[PDB]
């Protein structure tokens, strides 16, 4: 007879990818704490948008404000584009979706 | 193996990603504002970068205390530096 | 029962015996045909030759696998065009049998 | 009794060595005709499939 | 009647769906109920199974629609290749979704001995390949290219995915299956070492499954080392192609492929043999090959390996092992039976027994050793008297009545091997000099005989083996 917290089932899937990039054994202690730090960084994550989006004059999230947030954390630099960083860790259905690719008589989907 | 302690995972799940949990916690937290339909996959992108983060400074506090499995303290200071650089 | 399993006994072994040389010459003579085909090592063709065959079989083969990712990835019935139709079922097909 | 044993191993052993007869019969006839064969069955022709 | 309406009802379908027309939907019900109850009860022929697959991966149906054909579809007859090659090219369009995808790959894993020609389908490894990028068919793709896969499919470029693959996964069990297979085709790439056998497939129940059972009525109505190809050092560094493999002669026939007796009557001459030649001994089809060979290396091989396991396994010899028993006496039955055949035996065991019979007790493993000195190669009995006579007559005369028995049938046993061959080769020493060792050995078993009865004070039992040798 279970009854699981839907906030719990969102956290439960990055906490479980947490271990395997860890490669070592974890306490389970250390587990409710890190669902701790997720909404934590959801929270600050949130705040951050509204003020890019509110300097550009649009209240609507656009990816290009997305972009901008990650140059400033350091994840995009010249060398490595948002492009790049898609290609490496979204599978390939996630792809299509994101990154242009011209088929079928030039045609371009999403139109770029 | 005791309840209290989890062996690393040997396999990865699905890399499928929770887009309807994605998409009500932005709402609850902004009701006002409106995401793009794609919006919620680069979102998805942004939160796997920093738990990859989060992963790797872990394991350094813990290896430098000759810890073979990670405590709480050894995360919690893990936080503390890659949650202000997280922020931009 | 012993003077039927006699028989049978001394049957099997003249079987043995005469399958044992059948196979020997067999393969003594198959040995022979492929040892001299090897020694031929003719300078003033074969090695010319021999060498433009390890180049042709490389680029037909690169070519082979482009053109079958290029089909996959327009997202086109090819099945439905009989010309292109049979040019995809002998993109799999090695060039060394050819 | 040893001799009702002995006869019961003679029975088996005779059914399993007919077996035995039977395929090495075949493989005899194999070996023939592929002798036959073969036995009823060069720079420049060599060259030409070149 | 029935098949009036069965061929309205697949006109129907090609026709397309109407719009507008909500009163021809109970009509398409009817229409598919009645496809459903003939597939049911009888399946159907290969002329319209080509038909519907179109329609069904075409997508103007709707996937609510498309989804409830596919379990219905049930093979009467057998499936014409012609109509999967179709199937291919239109998942290639992409208009069909994610469940209709799946649902095609579950279904034709569950059909595939019913198509009735296979060669084209391996044409098309390729297409089949590029699903592995996608997560959601990542499972059922990986079962239908375990059974396609053969040699020319495994190239060095495809190794390379399937480890990318594995890295962002991990290790996932019907990943694990399909690169132990491709190991085994080219163990010159990938090395794979798999714990232990669990089922890496998951054995779910198929939708299909029931009207299997009614298809299949249809259709009714180690001490020894594991069997290996050769090592594949063989080539190993190599310059160039040879001159013969590059004009594609002859070759050699692969040690998987031989699974049955036809398969070797047509190439008995030309054979891979085992890494290991000691495999050979449970194998009755290699033991038909080394029937008729007399080659030197390969004796040479299975006499190293055979006298050394001999040696290290035996009871009373060489740190005296009692813990194999039963592991043994297996062994020795197995050469035995091996040796029954071939009509003679190994040069390892004549050894084994002229090193350990002075230390041999009498007892431990009677049946099987007493029926290993049957098979002694005829020689002079002067030369083997101190050898292995010597050794047996003083174990005969201080043993038990049932000793003595079992000895007189192993030498009745002996003389008869003896015979037997001697007598082949006069149709082809001396005949005057091998004449007089078996007879020396006659003379050599009366005296033992003599003795034997005045130890035992007549017994009847006793002189019933002294009758039955001289029988012979």
């Amino acid at each position: 007879r279970p009854r699981q917290d839907p906030h719990k089932a969102g956290l439960s899937h990055y906490v479980k990818l947490f271990s395997f990039y860890a490669k070592m054994p974890m306490e389970r202690k250390a587990l409710e704490m890190v669902e701790k730090c997720l909404d934590k960084y959801f929270q600050h994550l949130c705040d951050d948008l509204e003020v890019f989006a509110a300097h550009a004059g649009r209240k609507t999230v656009k990816p290009e404000d997305l972009e901008l947030l990650m140059r400033r954390q350091g994840l995009v630099t010249d060398q490595v584009s948002l492009h790049v960083l898609v290609e490496r860790h979204l599978p390939l259905e996630y792809r299509q979706l994101l990154i242009p690719c011209a088929y079928s008589g030039n045609s371009v989907f999403p139109a770029q | 193996m005791a309840l209290s302690t989890i062996v690393s995972q040997r396999k990865q799940i699905k890399r499928k990603a929770p887009r309807g949990f994605l998409k009500r916690v932005f709402k609850r937290k902004k009701p006002q504002l409106r995401l793009e339909k794609s919006g919620d996959l680069l979102v998805h992108l942004n939160c796997l970068l920093f738990v990859h983060r989060l992963a790797e400074e872990s394991r350094t506090n813990a290896c430098a205390s000759k810890c073979r499995v990670i405590n709480k303290e050894h995360v919690l200071a893990a936080a503390k530096v890659i949650l202000k650089k997280s922020r931009g | 029962l012993e003077e039927k399993l006699l028989d049978i006994r001394k049957k099997r072994l003249q079987l043995k015996q005469a399958s044992e040389s059948k196979l020997l010459e067999i393969q003594t003579e198959k040995n022979k045909q492929k040892i001299d085909l090897d020694s031929m090592e003719n300078s003033e063709r074969i090695k010319i030759i021999r060498q433009n065959l390890q180049m042709e079989i490389k680029i037909t083969t690169v070519i082979q696998h482009v053109f079958q990712n290029l089909i996959l990835g327009s997202k086109v019935n090819w099945a439905e065009d009989p010309a292109l139709k049979e040019i995809v079922l002998q993109l799999e097909k090695n060039v060394d049998m050819m | 009794s040893t001799k009702e044993s002995k006869n019961e191993k003679l029975k088996e052993d005779l059914e399993r060595e007919q077996r035995w007869l039977d395929e090495q019969q075949q493989i005899m006839e194999s070996l023939n005709v592929l002798h036959s064969e073969l036995k009823n069955k060069s720079e420049s022709r060599i060259f030409n499939e070149l | 009647a029935e098949e009036d309406a069965l061929q309205m009802a697949v006109g129907y379908f090609e026709k397309g769906p109407i719009k507008a027309s909500q009163n021809k939907d109970k009509t398409l019900e009817k229409h598919l109920k009645t496809v459903e109850n003939v597939a049911w009860k009888n399946g159907l022929a290969s002329e319209e199974i080509d038909i519907l697959l179109n329609i069904a991966l075409s997508g103007k149906f709707g996937n609510a629609v498309n989804t409830r054909i596919l379990k219905c579809m049930i093979p009467a007859t057998v499936i014409s290749e012609d109509s999967v090659v179709k199937a291919v090219s239109w998942l290639c369009v992409g208009k069909c979704s994610g469940s209709t995808k799946v649902l095609f790959y579950r279904w034709l894993v569950a059909m595939f001995d019913f198509i009735d020609r296979k060669e084209q389908i391996n044409l098309l490894y390729g297409f089949f390949f590029a699903s592995l990028q996608d997560d959601a068919l990542c499972p059922y793709v990986c079962h239908l290219l375990y059974l396609l896969t053969k040699k020319e499919n495994v190239k060095p470029f495809r190794v390379r995915k399937l480890l990318d693959l594995q890295a962002k996964m991990g290790m996932q069990p019907h990943l694990q299956a399909l690169l132990s297979l491709y190991k085994f085709f080219a163990p010159a790439l990938i090395s794979v070492s798999l714990p232990v056998k669990k089922i890496y497939f998951k054995n779910s129940e198929n939708l299909w499954k029931t009207a299997l059972l009614a298809v299949k009525q249809r259709n009714r109505g180690s001490v020894i080392p594991v069997l290996n190809s050769s090592s594949y050092t063989k080539e190993c560094g190599k310059k160039e192609m040879s001159l013969s493999d590059c004009l594609n002669r002859s070759g050699s026939f692969p040690l998987e492929q031989l699974q049955s007796f036809p398969q070797l009557l047509q190439n008995i001459h030309c054979l891979e043999l085992p890494s290991q030649m000691g495999s050979v001994l449970n194998n009755s089809l290699l033991l038909h090959y080394i029937n008729c060979v007399r080659d030197e290396p390969v004796l040479l091989r299975f006499y190293y390996w055979l006298s050394q396991t001999l040696q290290e396994e035996c009871i009373w010899y060489k740190v005296n092992n009692y813990e194999h028993g039963k592991e043994f006496t297996n062994f020795l039955d197995t050469i035995i039976r091996a040796e029954c055949f071939l009509q003679e035996g190994f040069y390892s065991c004549e050894a084994f027994l002229y090193k350990s019979l002075p230390l041999w007790d009498g007892l431990c493993c009677r049946s099987q050793f007493l029926q290993l000195v049957s098979w002694i190669p005829f020689s002079s009995f002067s030369e083997v008297k101190p050898l292995l006579f010597d050794h047996l007559a003083q174990l005969f005369f201080t043993s038990t009545i049932y000793f003595k028995c079992s000895v007189l049938q192993s030498l009745k046993e002996l003389l008869q091997n003896w015979l037997l061959w001697l007598s082949m080769d006069i149709h082809m020493t001396t005949l005057g000099g091998s004449m007089n060792s078996v007879s020396k050995l006659i003379h050599y078993v009366g005296w033992l005989s003599t003795t034997a009865m005045r130890l035992e004070s007549n017994n009847t039992f006793l002189l019933h083996f002294i009758l039955d040798f001289y029988e012979k």
